C-alpha cells in the first residue's frame, strides 16, 4: 500500500520523465538548486550548513547539490525492488547520522521538496504517489535522526 | 584530457547504455562482475559491502552508488569547477581503502568492457580519455 | 515386490500411457508389433481375431479389449480382493487357448516396453512395472 | 436417433470427466448406482447376476463385475469414433450376452434408463440427448441378436 | 448427506476451480473476501490473523490453511471414518471462537459464490449437500 | 540461492506432479503412510506418538497423516512467495512448539522423508532442489525446537 | 552455498563457451592453466601426479591426464540438471580419488581456487558466484569420504 | 585408414551427435538399447552399474561416462600421442572385466549406429566412422 | 603477449561478432569507417583501393581482405611458427605504404570499437593484448 | 544461371558448413593441406613452387596454405554480391599474374580441389553448384593466365 509497485513505477516514470532524453545530463543543477531553495524555505534549515553554504554559484555547493539529486535518483530508481532499496537508504541514514544537524523532521522536508519541484517542472506529477514514496525514502534516510 | 567533444560522445553513449538499459541493478552488478574477473585481487577489496554474494541487496546497493556516481560525474564533465569538486569529494572517499593504480586501471577496463556491448556505436578513445579524467580525479 | 508406492507409480504412468480414443491403438500396436516380433510363433494364437493383420478391425477390437482388461488390473491394483476376481475371469478366458508358458513373460516385456516408449523413459521404473506386471500375469497364466 | 459426430465427441467428453483411469473406486460407484436402479426397477433382472454376488453389491465378487461393465462401456465409448472397430467390439460384447441364458433385448432398456439416471450425478453439464443417442448406438449392438 | 455420487461432481469441480486456479493465495484470499462481504460481522472474527489487511502475508497464510483444509477434506469425502476424524479435529479447532450457525451458513455462501465462477459447469445442490456434510462436521 | 525461485518452481511442479490430474484426490494416504514409515525408520521416533500411534489402518492416524501431507502441500505451493511462506511455517512452528517430543533434528527427518518418497513415486524428482527447499521448510517448522 | 537452478544453467553456459567438443587442444590449455596454479600454490600437491608426467606439463602423458579431468568435470557439469545421476558420478569420481594415496579433502580447495582463477580467462562474462556455488556441489561429492 | 579428413568428418559429426546435458542420454540409450539387443549376452558385464535397468541412475551415470571417454578419443583423434595414452587408460579399465572379443565390434556397430540416427543419415560416412572407431577400440580391447 | 588463454576469449568473441555477423561486407566496411573517423589522416592512405567511395565494389573488396586477414590470423594465434610466418608475409605487404605507429594504434581502436558492439561479452584487455601481438607482427 | 543466387547461397552455406561453429578456427590446415595434396595430384604442379615447397610441416608452407584457404573463403562468402566478387577476384588475378608458373588450366585444378575436398569432408556437398561457382572463381583468378 504505502508506495506500492505501481506508485513506485509511476514515480520512477515521472522522475525519469523530469530527467528524460533531452533534459537529464544538462541541468540537474537548475533542478537541484530549485530543490534546495524550496528546502531552505520549508525546513527553515540554515543554508550555511552545506558545502559552500548555499551560494547557488559556489563550485562546492553545486557538486554538493549534484550529489544530493544523485542520491535521490539512486533511491527512486530502486523503489520497485524493496530489499535493495532498504540497503541504499540505510547507507544514506548512516551518512547523515554522522552529521550533527540532520533532524528526521527535516529529512522529510528535503524529501517533500523534491516532490514539489518535480511537480512544478512536470505538471503531470502524480503528487499523491510521489509523497507516498518520498515518505518511504524520507523514513530510511532520517531513520532515528 | 576529456575535451569538449570527447565529452559529447561519452555522455550520449552512457545515456544510450546505462540510460536505455533495463534494470541498473543488473547493469551495475554486471560492471563489478567484470572488475573482479579482470582483477580478482580486488573482489576482497569490497569485503565490507557484502561482496561474498553479489546478488545480495547489500552488494547491489553498492554497485548502484557507483554506476550512480559514475553517472553524476559524466553529466558534470562540462562543468570543470563542479566536477573537480565532486571528484575531490570522491577521491577522498577512497582514501581509507588501499587502492593502487592497477585497480583504477582495472575499473576502466571493467567499465569499457560493459558499455560497448549495450551500444550500436562506441568510441574507444573518447571513453578512455574521460574515464582517465575521472579516474585521476578520484585518486591523484 | 509390487510395493504400494509401485502401484502408485504404475497407476500414474499407465494413466499417461493409456491414451484416449484411437491413441490407445498407438500403444496397442506398439506392444503387439513387438510381441509378434520377438515371438512370431505367438501370432497363431490369434488366428480368430486375425492376429495376422494387426491393423484389421477384428484384431484392433481385440487389441483394444486387451488394453481394457490390463487397465482394470492397474486401476484395481490397490484393492487386492477385486483384482483377484478380475484376474480369475481373465485367467478363465485364457484357460482354453493353447497359450505357451513363455507367452506371458513375452507379453509383459512388450507391454512394459510399450508403456515406456509411450510415457517416455523419464527414469521409467522397470522394477515397479515388472514387479506389478508380474503380480498380474500370475493370476491369468499360472 | 443417429449418434452424430458432435454427439460422440460430446458424449466422450461427458464420460471423460466423472472418470478416473487411475483408480477403480469411482468406476464402481458409478456402476453400482447404475445397477442400483436397474434392479430397483426390475427385481427379476437381479437374478441374471446370480453369477456375481449381486445380493451383496458391496462385495468384491460384485464390484469386480462392475469394473468389467464400466470398462466395457468405456472401451466401446472410445471406439465411438472408429465405427469399423466398434462393430467388432459390440459384436463381441453381444455374443457374450447371448451366452447368458436370460438377458434379452428389453433388459437393455432398463439398463438404458439406469445409466440415464446415474450419469447426470457423476459428470457435470451432462448432455442427455447425445448420451441417449449414442448409448443406444452401443446398446443396440450388444442387444442385437439377443 | 454428501452421497457417493454428489461427492464425485464436487471433488472434480473443486479440482477444476481450486486445482486449475492460478495462485491459490488469490483464490484463497478471494474466498474470505466474500465471507466478509456477505457477513461483515465476521471480518472482525479473525482479529488474530491480521485481517486488518487481507493482502498481508499474515492473513494470506490463514486463507491458505482453510482452502487447504477445505481441500484435505473434499479428497477424504469418500473415507467416512477418516474425514469424520479430521472433521472432529477441525470442529474442535473452532471451539474457542464463538461461531454461530450463520457464520458457517455464510461460509458456504462464500465458497459457493467463488467456485462456480471458475468453472464451465457447477452443480448447485451436490455442492451444498457436501459443504453441509463438512460444515456440520466442523461444529455439530 | 538456498531454494530459489526456480528450485521452488520445480519442486512445486514435481510435487503437483506426484499429485497431478489423476492421482491427487485418491491416495494421499498411500503416499502419506509411505512418508511416515520412511519417517519412523530414519527419525527413529516412536510411531506411538501420533493419533492412533501409527497403525496405517487407524481412522485417527489416517486423518493425522492427511493433515500432515496437507500442511506440507500448503507450504510447498507457497515457496515462490517468501513473505507468506514464512508466516505459514511460523504457524506450523508454534503448533509443534506446543508438542513435547518434536526435535528440530526430527523435523528435518520428516521433511527429508517427503522428498525421498516423492522421488520414489516420481523418479524424475529433482532431489537436489527438493532438499534445498525441504531444508527451508524444515527450518521454519522446527525453528528453535 | 546452494547451487540453484539459475546457477547450474548459468554455469553450464559459462562452460558451454570456452569449450570445444571438437578439439581437445583447448580443453588442455584450460586444464594446464588450472594445474599451473594448483601446484604453484601447493608444490607438495604436484607430487600426487607423479603417475603422470607432471614434471613436464607439455608432455603427452600429462596433457592426456588433463583431458580426463577437464572431461570428468564436463561430464559432471552436464549432469548438474539431473541430480540423481550426478550423485552416481561424483560417487564414482570419488572412489577413484580415494584409490589415490594422498589426495585429501583440502586439496580440492586448492583445485577449487585453481579453476576459480583460470575460468575468467577462458569464458567471457563468467559468473563467479554461480561457478563457486556449483563447483562446490561437484567437488564436495568427489572429496567426500576422502 | 582413418584419414585426417575422416577424423575431421568424425570430429564434426560426433560434435553434432554428442548432445548437451541429458540429450546425451538420448544418444546414450540409443547405443545401449541396440548393443543389448543384438547381443543380450552382453548385459551381464554391467551387473554392477545395473546394466539390467538402463534407465537407472547407476547405468545412466555409466552410460554418460562411456560417452565421455568416447568424446576424448574423438577430440584427441588429431594428436596420436595423447590418444594412445587415453586408450591405454581405457584399456586398463576394461582389462579386468571378462569382456568378450566380439563385444567391441558390437559396441562400435551400435555407436556408429546411434550417431547416425542422431546426426541423420545425411550421407553418413560409414567408412570414416568405422575406419576411426576401429582405430579407437584397438587400443582398448586389443 | 597474447597468451594461451587470452587467445581463447578473443577467438571465440571474434567468431561471435565477425562470424555471427550478417554481411561481412558491411562489418568490414564499418571497420574502416571507424579507422577513418578516429584518424582521418589515414583515409587518404588508401587512395589506391578507391577510398573516395567506401560503398564501391573496389573498396569493399579491400575491407574484406583485411577482416579476412584479421580472421586468418586469429585462428592461427595458437600456431606460433605459422602465424609468425603469416604475420611476416603481411608486415612486408605493408612495407611500401608509409605507416607510422599511430596508424596501427588507430587500427586497434577501430577494431575494438566495432567488435564489442556485436557481442554480449567482450574482454577489453585480452583483445588489446592480441591485437598487439598481431599489430607488432605486421610492422616490427 | 552459371552459379546463381541460390547456387552461391548453398555453396556459402555448405562452405560455412565445413567451417561451422566447432571446426572453423582449429584445423583449416588439415583441410588446407588436404586441398593441396589433392591439387598437386591433379594439377601435377610441383609442390616445390610454394613457400617451403609443400612439406605439410613447414611453418612457411602452412602460413601459405592458410593464406590460400583464406582467399578462397573471402571469395566464396562474396558470391552473392557479384560486383564486389569481381573486384576480389581481379585482385587475386593480379597477384598471380605476377607469379611465373600459374596457368589458367591449373587455377581451375586448385579450384576443383577445394570443391572435391569440401565434398569429402561434407558428404552433403552440392557438387553440382560448387563446380558451377568454383568455376566462376577459377575464371576470375586465372583470368588471362
Ligand atoms: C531527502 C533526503 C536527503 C537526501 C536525498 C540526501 C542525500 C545525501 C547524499 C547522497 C550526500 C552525499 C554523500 C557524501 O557525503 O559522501 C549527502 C550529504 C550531506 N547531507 Fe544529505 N540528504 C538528504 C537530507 C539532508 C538534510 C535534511 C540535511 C540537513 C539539513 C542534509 C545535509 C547533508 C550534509 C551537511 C551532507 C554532507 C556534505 C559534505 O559532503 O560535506 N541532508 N546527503
Ligand atoms: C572511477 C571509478 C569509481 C567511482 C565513480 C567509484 C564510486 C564509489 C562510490 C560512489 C562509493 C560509495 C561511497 C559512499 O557513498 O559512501 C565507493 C566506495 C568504494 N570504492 Fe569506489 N569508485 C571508483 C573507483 C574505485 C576503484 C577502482 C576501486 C577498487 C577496485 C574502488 C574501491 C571502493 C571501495 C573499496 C569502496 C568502499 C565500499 C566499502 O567497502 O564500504 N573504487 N566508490
Ligand atoms: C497380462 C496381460 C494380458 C491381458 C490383460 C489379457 C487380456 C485379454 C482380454 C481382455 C481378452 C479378451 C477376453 C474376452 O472378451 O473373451 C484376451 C483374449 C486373448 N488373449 Fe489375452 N491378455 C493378456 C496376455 C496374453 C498372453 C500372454 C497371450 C498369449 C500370447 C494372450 C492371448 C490371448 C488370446 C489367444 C485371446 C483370445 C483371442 C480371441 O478373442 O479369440 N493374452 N486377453
Ligand atoms: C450396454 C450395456 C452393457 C455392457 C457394455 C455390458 C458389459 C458386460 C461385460 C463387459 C461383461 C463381462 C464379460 C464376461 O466376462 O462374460 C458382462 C457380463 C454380463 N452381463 Fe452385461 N453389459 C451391458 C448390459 C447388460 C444388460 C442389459 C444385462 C441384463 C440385465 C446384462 C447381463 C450380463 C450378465 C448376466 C453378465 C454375466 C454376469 C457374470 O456371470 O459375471 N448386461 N456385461
Ligand atoms: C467449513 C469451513 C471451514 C474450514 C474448512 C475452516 C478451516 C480452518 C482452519 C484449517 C483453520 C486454522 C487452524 C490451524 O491450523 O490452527 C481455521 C481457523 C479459524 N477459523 Fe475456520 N474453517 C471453516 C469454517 C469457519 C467459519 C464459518 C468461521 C467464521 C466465519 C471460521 C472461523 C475461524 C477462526 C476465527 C479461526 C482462528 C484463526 C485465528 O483467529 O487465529 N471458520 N479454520
Ligand atoms: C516436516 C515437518 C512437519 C510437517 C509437515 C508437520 C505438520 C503438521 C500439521 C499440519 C499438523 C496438524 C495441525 C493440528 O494439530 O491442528 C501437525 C500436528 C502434529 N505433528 Fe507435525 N509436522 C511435521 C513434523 C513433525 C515431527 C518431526 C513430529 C514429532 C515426532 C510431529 C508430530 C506432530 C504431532 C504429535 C501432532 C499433533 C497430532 C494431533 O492432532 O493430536 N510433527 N503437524
Ligand atoms: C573436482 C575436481 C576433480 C575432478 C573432476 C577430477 C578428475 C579426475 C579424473 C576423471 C581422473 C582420472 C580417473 C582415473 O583414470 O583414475 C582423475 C585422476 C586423479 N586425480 Fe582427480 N579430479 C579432481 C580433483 C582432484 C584433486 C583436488 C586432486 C589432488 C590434488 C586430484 C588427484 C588425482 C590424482 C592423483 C589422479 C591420478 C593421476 C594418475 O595417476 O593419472 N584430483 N581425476
Ligand atoms: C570404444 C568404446 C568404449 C568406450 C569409449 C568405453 C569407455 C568406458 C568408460 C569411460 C568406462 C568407465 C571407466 C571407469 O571410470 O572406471 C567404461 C567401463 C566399462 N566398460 Fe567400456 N567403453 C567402450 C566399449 C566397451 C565394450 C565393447 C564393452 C563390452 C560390451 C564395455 C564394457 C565396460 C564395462 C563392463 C565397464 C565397467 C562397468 C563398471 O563401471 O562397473 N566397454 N568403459
Ligand atoms: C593489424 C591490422 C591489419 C591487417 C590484418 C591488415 C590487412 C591487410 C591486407 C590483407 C591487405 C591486402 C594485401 C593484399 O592481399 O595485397 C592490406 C593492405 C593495405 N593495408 Fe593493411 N592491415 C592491417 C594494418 C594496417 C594499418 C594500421 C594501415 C593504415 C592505417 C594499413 C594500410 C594498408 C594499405 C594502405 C594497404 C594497401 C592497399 C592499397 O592501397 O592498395 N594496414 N592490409
Ligand atoms: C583456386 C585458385 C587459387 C587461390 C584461392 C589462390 C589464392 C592465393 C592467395 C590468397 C595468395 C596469397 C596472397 C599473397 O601472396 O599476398 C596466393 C599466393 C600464391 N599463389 Fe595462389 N591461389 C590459387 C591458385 C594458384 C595456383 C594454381 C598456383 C600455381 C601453381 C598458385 C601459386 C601461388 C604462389 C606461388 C603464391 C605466392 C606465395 C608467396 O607468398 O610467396 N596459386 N594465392
Amino acid at each position: 500500500e504505502c508506495c506500492s509497485r505501481g506508485d513506485a513505477e509511476v514515480v520512477i516514470s515521472e522522475w525519469d520523465q523530469v530527467f528524460n532524453a533531452a533534459m537529464a545530463g544538462s541541468s540537474e543543477s537548475a533542478v537541484g538548486v530549485a530543490i534546495f531553495d524550496a528546502f531552505f524555505a520549508s525546513s527553515g534549515v540554515s543554508p550555511s550548513m552545506f558545502p559552500g553554504g548555499g551560494d547557488s554559484n559556489n563550485p562546492e555547493f553545486l557538486a554538493q547539490v549534484s550529489r544530493v539529486v544523485s542520491g535521490a535518483d539512486i533511491a527512486i530508481n530502486s523503489l520497485t525492488n524493496r530489499a535493495t532499496c532498504d540497503s541504499l537508504l540505510s547507507h544514506l541514514n548512516a551518512q547523515h547520522r554522522a552529521i550533527s544537524g540532520v533532524t528526521g523532521a527535516a529529512v522529510t522536508h528535503l524529501s517533500q521538496a523534491i516532490s514539489s519541484v518535480v511537480a512544478q517542472v512536470l505538471p503531470s506529477a502524480h503528487i499523491d504517489a510521489w509523497e507516498y514514496c518520498m515518505a518511504y525514502i524520507a523514513a530510511g534516510i532520517g531513520a532515528g535522526l | 584530457v576529456c575535451n569538449r567533444l570527447e565529452q559529447i560522445l561519452v555522455k550520449t553513449q552512457w545515456a544510450q547504455s546505462y540510460g536505455e538499459a533495463e534494470n541498473r541493478a543488473a547493469f551495475s552488478r554486471d560492471l563489478f562482475s567484470e572488475l573482479f574477473n579482470i582483477q580478482g585481487s580486488s573482489r576482497a577489496l569490497f569485503s565490507g559491502v557484502g561482496v561474498d554474494d553479489m546478488n545480495s541487496a547489500a552488494f547491489t546497493a553498492h554497485c548502484l552508488r557507483v554506476t550512480g556516481a559514475l553517472n553524476r560525474l559524466i553529466s558534470q564533465l562540462d562543468q570543470q569547477a563542479t566536477i573537480n569538486a565532486d571528484l575531490a569529494h570522491l577521491a577522498g572517499q577512497h582514501a581509507s581503502r588501499n587502492l593502487d593504480a592497477s585497480n583504477f586501471a582495472a575499473m576502466g577496463q571493467a567499465v569499457m568492457s560493459v558499455v560497448p556491448t549495450h551500444l550500436d556505436c562506441f568510441n574507444q578513445h573518447a571513453w578512455g580519455e574521460c574515464y582517465e579524467r575521472i579516474a585521476s580525479g578520484i585518486s591523484g | 515386490d509390487c510395493t504400494s508406492l509401485n502401484r502408485l507409480l504404475v497407476k500414474r504412468q499407465w494413466a499417461e500411457a493409456y491414451g484416449e480414443g484411437t491413441n490407445r491403438e498407438l500403444l496397442g500396436n506398439r506392444i503387439w508389433e513387438d510381441l509378434f516380433a520377438n515371438m512370431p510363433d505367438a501370432r497363431g494364437l490369434f488366428s480368430r481375431v486375425n492376429g495376422n493383420d494387426i491393423d484389421s478391425s477384428e484384431f484392433q477390437a481385440h487389441s483394444l479389449r486387451v488394453l481394457g482388461g490390463l487397465d482394470m488390473c492397474v486401476a484395481s491394483l490397490d484393492d487386492v480382493p477385486v483384482l483377484n476376481a478380475l484376474l480369475a475371469r481373465l485367467n478363465s478366458q485364457h484357460d482354453s487357448r493353447g497359450i505357451p508358458a513363455a507367452g506371458y513373460p513375452a507379453f509383459v516385456a512388450s507391454a512394459i516396453s510399450a508403456v515406456r516408449a509411450t510415457v517416455g523413459a523419464r527414469s521409467f521404473d522397470n522394477d515397479a512395472w515388472n514387479s506389478c506386471m508380474n503380480q498380474i500375469v500370475s493370476g491369468i497364466s499360472g | 436417433s443417429c449418434c452424430s459426430s458432435e454427439d460422440r465427441a460430446n458424449v466422450m467428453h461427458n464420460w471423460d470427466a466423472a472418470w478416473s483411469a487411475a483408480y477403480s473406486d469411482r468406476r464402481v460407484a458409478l456402476a453400482q448406482a447404475v445397477f442400483a436402479s436397474l434392479f430397483s426397477r426390475d427385481a427379476a433382472a437381479q437374478g441374471l447376476f446370480s453369477g456375481v454376488s449381486a445380493d451383496n453389491p458391496d462385495s468384491a465378487d460384485f464390484r469386480a463385475h462392475c469394473v468389467r461393465v464400466v470398462n466395457g462401456l468405456d472401451v466401446a465409448i472410445n471406439m465411438l469414433n472408429d465405427p469399423a472397430v466398434l462393430n467388432e467390439q459390440l459384436a463381441h460384447l453381444s455374443a457374450q450376452h447371448q451366452a447368458r441364458a436370460g438377458v434379452a433385448a428389453a433388459h437393455f432398456d432398463v439398463m438404458a434408463e439406469a445409466f440415464a439416471e446415474v450419469m447426470p450425478q457423476v459428470s457435470s453439464c451432462f448432455s442427455s440427448d447425445s448420451w441417449n443417442r449414442c448409448f443406444a448406438r452401443i446398446a443396440n449392438g450388444i442387444s442385437a441378436g439377443l
